[PDB]
């Protein structure tokens, strides 16, 4: 399963 | 400035501006150069000597009083289209958004003393008047030597106060229901909700909610074998109603949370 980052705003 | 700190590699770049790795000549400590453009500050304010400042650089400073499990603010500049900042810079070191893709789900054992070192680094930023308003471990630093967690990034942050916030830049999938629905929060009720999803992301190697309809669903699934005194408070944490969720306190009272290891236990049993 893909785990990505998330960016802010 | 320039002539202060050797400047290094790019370690990143974002919505925060661009990080890099330096060295401060005076003595060789290991710090971070962050620049952040004029034109794209949304919250500006000012200090003591009424200068004008980026509100991050008000928030670091009212942090960055004696030692914490925060990243301490050693100086700053102003030049004509930017502002830059000199950071502590921990060596060796791996950011725990990283740790967590490398290493899987972790044992609880060091959830328990990770999370519980971000809970004294929160409640540090609560005493100071600062909510960072963006805790998620891609904002945690981990010390691989001493064992240590620190919190960065407070470039969405406020000044802590008792009634409702209306903004938000932080980071989506780590706000609360509350923020989703009405655009309306507290400031200590929705930390509380970011440290349940962080939480979820230690113990079960990735966040639990990725759209809209999933924070606001309210319904927590385990994905990997987790204690059910830690999925306890985990819901907790993630109440849809915020007056239902513990608070600081409660937390760190809470029987899962008990007998926590050293941050030097940390490092040798889990790090080294
Ligand atoms: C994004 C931010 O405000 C600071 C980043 C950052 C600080 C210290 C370090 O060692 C690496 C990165």
């Amino acid at each position: 399963r893909k785990r990505r980052r998330h960016p802010s705003g | 400035l320039e002539s202060q700190y050797q400047v290094g590699p790019l370690l990143g770049s974002g919505g925060f501006g661009s990080v890099y790795s330096g060295i401060r000549v005076s003595d060789n400590l290991p710090v971070a150069i962050k620049h952040v453009e004029k034109d794209r500050i949304s919250d500006w304010g000012e200090l003591p000597n009424g200068t004008r400042v980026p509100m991050e650089v008000v928030l670091l400073k009212k942090v960055s009083s004696g030692f914490s499990g925060v990243i301490r603010l050693l100086d700053w500049f102003e030049r004509p289209d930017s502002f830059v900042l000199i950071l502590e810079r921990p060596e060796p070191v791996q950011d725990l958004f990283d740790f967590i893709t490398e290493r899987g789900a972790l044992q609880e054992e060091l959830a328990r003393s990770f999370f519980w070192q971000v809970l004294e680094a929160v409640r540090h930023c609560h005493n100071c008047g600062v909510l960072h308003r963006d805790i998620k471990d891609e904002n945690i630093l981990i010390d691989l030597n001493r064992g240590e967690l620190k919190l960065i990034d407070f470039g969405s942050g406020a000044l802590l106060k008792d009634t409702v916030y209306t903004d938000f830049d932080g980071t989506r999938v780590y706000s609360p229901p509350e923020w989703i629905r009405y655009h309306r929060y507290h400031g200590r009720s929705a930390a509380v909700w970011s440290l349940g999803i962080l939480l979820y992301d230690m113990v079960c190697g990735d966040i639990p909610f990725e759209h809209d309809e999933e924070i606001i669903g309210g319904q927590v699934f385990f994905r990997q074998r987790v204690s059910s005194e830690c999925q306890h408070l985990i819901r907790w944490c993630l109440a849809l109603r915020p007056s239902d969720r513990p608070t600081f306190e409660e937390i760190q009272n809470h029987p899962w949370m008990q007998d926590v290891l050293l941050p030097q236990e940390t490092a040798e049993i889990h790090l080294h």
